[PDB]
């Protein structure tokens, strides 16, 4: 967890928003995905949020779900995953990585022993999609007997007690959504998050990343002027992959134009 | 925090987006107020007699058990109003809905028998009904979908994954995440998140009660067991609620054995699968090594899930109930004997009920037992399918 | 002679082959016998509750009548078992096949439903069943040509004449007069040589009798007109037998005016026909001035039949009851209504009945009355039929 | 009525049977019709037994209800089948002609007016397939009036109540039913009638003619050698004009011979 905790004193030292991408591992491949990923953080990725493809991803809309299903085509299992990852680790020592798992791929094969592999390949978070704070018990203590960071969702509809748990229970970064519903670039948030952003500070909660829809510069200043730390892009980011699969090239040279104008209007 | 209790011993929960959080404790509360409330009880009562039929037949089959000491009684859920036993707890959804000021309607089906039942009840109490539907199940149970339809309801195919029942279900509940300020999911089965296997069971418990009155009526004791087919486990719960305390009582859950267990392709995830966590619950899963979610396989989509209700998982686990599985081939078989020789036309679902009981009395006929299949639905959503079926042979 | 009076006033009698008339003699007497035998009336009504699941629901329609003075309660025979209240007297009918030595049943149908009724009675009771159909009901009706067949029963196209009812009962009289050793004619509607008329009542009544029973304990009082369609005449004498000496509750009956009257293309002989000869009894027909019989026509199966039973004749020519025609497109509006406003999906027969009752409450919105609809039937047999013709529209 | 009394005291003056052709008035058409009939006489018919085409004629087997069609194909309707006796009638002044009816052809405007018309043109007896003993009052009344012979079926069923009847109520000649079923070829009688035929004998009933299946000369021989007045054919007839429509000569020819073969076997 001490990734974000240096990032954000670095960040705000610089006067900085984070800007966070996320893409699944191994979409389109194992080797491309890697590629991809040393892409973001040239182009100036903060930290990186990384799914590992699952075969039911309830909280991810269509394009999210076509990157789960090219890493299937490609044969990815988490076990490729975690190798993918010990190589990340191994190209760069600070960035902090954040997973996002679904529960059953965590409980699958013990919770404690997924926390375990986490710690041994470096990741320093993990957000568990289907686990709200009610459930998150043997999740968030094994997360911190391994010193992961557990990421918690402070929602849209959010009361004063969630607000509470989350800011306590949160480590490395809070995940603040943008509105309802499921992953995608299509549907951007409607409702000012200011009063929950505010809150969160009042107590003490891990730095706010916004979420969900974010797929412009100006929503990137947006969220960092309305007092977040940063935001996360995952479906924009994905959508150049889907778009340009039959040119790598083309791909990595989108995917660093985004990227680098995303982090200019975090700045 | 939560009023109810969310699980059965290890299973259950509430396994889903911190977003819909609020919407389940929403619909807990609603459904905790109800059931003190004697106008919502009364409403209740009234639209599952005089709109639904019930209380529904109990018959006793009259050749299905010649030469063997079996008696078997069939609790005709079939005759219910829509054809299925589903229609009982949509009514009871259908009020919920209304007492939280919902004015739209999200379910899921597979066999169709849910997505009829949703339809009929949003038509009469005045709801906006979309149902998700795999589009393998649109084909295989085509005569549903023109109801639904036909009631105004939107059928919504869905391609994705194996295009039948978990398909469907994935993509109601993402559509419930963005739109439950307005929708209320109806979902059609006791399984998924708290507080929806304790709502299901205990707006289809009627289903028990009146078995239980009536065989004491018929026969001066009780069953020596009461046999129901389990998809997510709604017919068989409601079956065997006021029977848990019966202990003398036998309750047996009949999963889908498809192709055969040993092919992989069935859904019986309560014996042959492993606890996972999926669509809102942990409960027995069919899942890969690396913890994937299975497709399942059955020949009736209403029982074609890689996943169980966490109430049978809990009920199986300290041997109060005993759950089997039943193949396509020999669900077809008792789907025609009952055709046949009953004059009945039960929905697939329902054979395979019906199979395991012709088994156990075929298996040993001269013990003497007093057996209740659940009929769950009759078949008229099957006819085509079941006619090409036994045309390529027959 | 006869044990019984086979005449309504001037209409009935027993128009048959000299061949068929101990056929018929004999039906009568085990009837009679039947009638007032406590054992015989015992299984009739362990099959009518436990079997076919009797009572049936009367429904309070919620939203159809809303901003008039019209309470609408439908008696739903479309839940009793078969999916119409063709069962009910075949029940009757099957046990005195059974009476009489029997092993063979012949039927006719138009809807099907009929044809299914028989077809399940024969598959409880170990009777031999064969239904003759028209060609073109065969098509129109579809669903239950799959449902009889996987029943066992025998179903014979007829592509003779018209192809629809009419031709049907040509060859079912046909066929039984030279079989009647073996096989009871099992006659679908109040109509056709005595004792048919007389006995598909008496195993009717139980409609009208329920009905009565049913409007008194939620209103106190009798209804003001009790409303049916009318084919043969079976479902509308069943519904008003029991009232008829009520003489403040309207009869009325509501025939196929199938492309307007005005066009000939009608099934209404009991307001647009003439006495004649014709089906074993003396009845309104549609005929030619030279005295051949006409071909009827309704978008409904079941009302396709150019003549009418003569009790209906009968009741009509003394003012007791009031026969009305509804047209194809009426029927259909009635149809789609009930689907979207109440959720039950009726047959097309029965939506004539409904549509004439939606009339008698538009037309006069302030007048107060209370009006109970035969929903005769469910009509998943016409939803192919019925998507196909809105879709050609909407 | 008459016409048949003297048929039948010629006929056991020459100990021999009558033998009767059905064919339904306007098959294939009127004028070929017409030839039909004259050629059925000239070959040896004893009587003529002729049909006037209704739409439900529900004791007709296929080939009879193929005649009705084609009579209608040919737009014939009762009126100009009445058209047509008077015809015969004035070529034929002594032989017995007996139409078969439907009731609802007879009581369509008036069974009175019926019968009347019957004797207008010459008919001698009428037999109304559809209308049993227990229904005949107004019929055989109708008939007697205009002194029409009223023909009643004798059912191999037949109790002794009925046959006291049909032998009182019956002229002309009484129907001795063959078996039961339809009008056919395919199916022949399996059961002897001798009792039947004697009883008859016994309460005076009107001579018999045995109807339904006979096809064949050795029936006609069987019918008389078993005591009947004569037999009743149609089927077979009606046959040899089906299969020839497309020969009015061959027609003719064969019809010759068939009726030829089977007056031959009454004798
Ligand atoms: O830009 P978008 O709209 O594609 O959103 C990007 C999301 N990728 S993610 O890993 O942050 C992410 C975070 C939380 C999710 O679900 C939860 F909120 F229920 F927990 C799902 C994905
Ligand atoms: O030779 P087949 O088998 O064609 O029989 C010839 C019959 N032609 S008919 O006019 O005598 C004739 C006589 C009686 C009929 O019906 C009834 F018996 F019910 F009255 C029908 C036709
Ligand atoms: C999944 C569906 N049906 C399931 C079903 C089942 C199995 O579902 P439960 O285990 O929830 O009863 C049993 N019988 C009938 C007639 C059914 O339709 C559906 O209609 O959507
Ligand atoms: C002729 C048929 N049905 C008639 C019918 C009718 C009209 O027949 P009656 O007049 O005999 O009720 C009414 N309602 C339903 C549902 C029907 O199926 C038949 O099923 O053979
Ligand atoms: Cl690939
Ligand atoms: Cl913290
Ligand atoms: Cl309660
Ligand atoms: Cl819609
Ligand atoms: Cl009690
Ligand atoms: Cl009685
Ligand atoms: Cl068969
Ligand atoms: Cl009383
Ligand atoms: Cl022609
Ligand atoms: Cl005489
Ligand atoms: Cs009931
Ligand atoms: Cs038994
Ligand atoms: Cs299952
Ligand atoms: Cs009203
Ligand atoms: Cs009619």
């Amino acid at each position: 967890m001490e990734r974000y905790e240096n990032l954000f004193a670095q960040l705000n030292d610089r006067r900085e928003g984070a800007f966070v991408p996320f893409v699944t591992l191994g979409d389109p491949g194992i080797e491309q995905s890697l590629k991809i990923i040393d892409t973001l953080i040239d182009a100036g990725a903060d930290a990186l949020e990384l799914g590992v493809p699952f075969s039911d991803p309830l909280a991810d809309g269509p394009t999210i779900q076509n990157a789960n299903l090219r890493a299937f085509a490609a044969g990815v299992t988490p076990a490729q995953c975690f190798e993918m990852l010990a190589l990340i680790r191994e190209k760069h020592p600070t960035i902090p990585i954040g997973l996002l798992m679904y529960a059953n791929l965590v409980f699958n094969n013990g919770i404690d022993a997924f926390y375990a592999r986490c710690e041994q390949v470096g990741v320093d978070s993990v957000l568990v999609a289907d686990v709200p704070v009610e459930e998150s018990a043997p999740f968030r203590q094994a997360a911190l007997r391994h010193n992961i960071a557990p990421i918690f969702i402070c929602p849209p509809n959010a009361d004063d007690d969630l607000l509470r748990q989350v800011a306590s229970y949160g480590r490395g970064y809070t995940y603040l959504l943008s509105r309802s519903g499921v992953t995608g670039a299509e549907n951007r948030g409607a409702l000012p998050l200011h009063h929950l952003i505010e809150k969160l500070k009042e107590y003490h909660a891990a730095p706010a990343l916004q979420g969900f829809g974010i797929s412009s510069p100006e929503q990137v200043s947006a969220a960092v002027r309305a007092g977040a730390a940063g935001a996360i892009s995952g479906s924009a980011i994905v959508k150049i992959i889907e778009k340009n699969l039959a040119s790598p090239k083309q791909m990595l040279a989108e995917l660093r134009s985004f990227v680098s104008a995303m982090k200019a209007a975090s700045r | 925090t939560t009023l109810l209790n969310p699980y059965f011993g290890e299973f259950g929960g509430m396994y889903v987006p911190q977003i819909l959080m609020p919407a389940l404790n929403q619909l807990e509360e609603a459904f905790v107020s109800a059931q003190k409330d004697p106008e919502f009880q009364a409403q209740f009562a009234d639209l599952l007699k005089n709109y639904a039929g019930r209380p529904t037949a109990l018959t006793k089959c009259q050749n299905i058990t010649a030469g063997t000491r079996t008696t078997l009684y069939l609790k005709r859920e079939d005759l219910l109003h829509g054809g299925a036993h589903k229609t009982n707890q949509v009514l009871g959804q259908a009020l919920l809905a209304k007492r939280m000021g919902k004015s739209e309607i999200i379910a899921e089906t597979g066999a169709g028998a849910h997505g009829v039942a949703s339809a009929l009840a949003s038509a009469l109490l005045g709801l906006k009904c979309r149902i998700y539907m795999g589009a393998k199940d649109v084909e295989r149970q085509s005569p549903n979908v023109f109801r639904m339809r036909l009631m105004g309801a939107e059928v919504i195919p869905v391609h994705s994954g194996s295009a039948t029942l978990k398909d469907a279900c994935n993509e109601a509940l993402r559509d419930w995440s963005g739109s439950y300020e307005t929708a209320h999911y109806m979902l059609g089965t006791a399984a998924g998140p708290h507080p929806y296997p304790t709502i299901v069971r205990e707006f289809q418990r009627m289903i028990g009660e009146e078995t239980k009155a009536q065989i004491l009526d018929k026969e001066g004791r009780l069953p020596d067991a009461v046999i129901a087919c389990v998809g997510g486990g709604s017919n068989a719960i409601g079956m065997f609620a006021d029977f848990i305390n019966d202990t003398s009582v036998g309750l047996i859950g009949v999963e889908p054995g498809g192709h055969g267990i040993e092919t992989g392709e069935h859904g019986a995830p309560l014996k042959h699968g492993r606890v996972g966590i999926y669509f809102g619950m942990k409960a027995p899963m069919m899942q890969t090594a690396d913890g994937q979610i299975e497709e399942s396989y059955s020949i009736s989509a209403g029982l074609d899930f890689p996943s169980v209700g966490p109430q049978h998982a809990y009920l199986n686990s300290i041997g109060r109930a005993d759950y089997v599985s039943i193949t396509d081939d020999e669900a077809l078989e008792a789907f025609k004997t009952l055709c046949r020789h009953e004059g009945i036309i039960p929905a697939l679902e329902s054979s395979h009920a019906l199979a395991h009981a012709l088994k156990m009395m075929r298996e040993q006929p001269e013990k003497e037992q007093l057996l209740v299949v659940n009929l769950s639905g009759r078949g008229d959503k099957d006819i085509f399918t079941v006619h090409d079926i036994l045309k390529a042979r027959e």
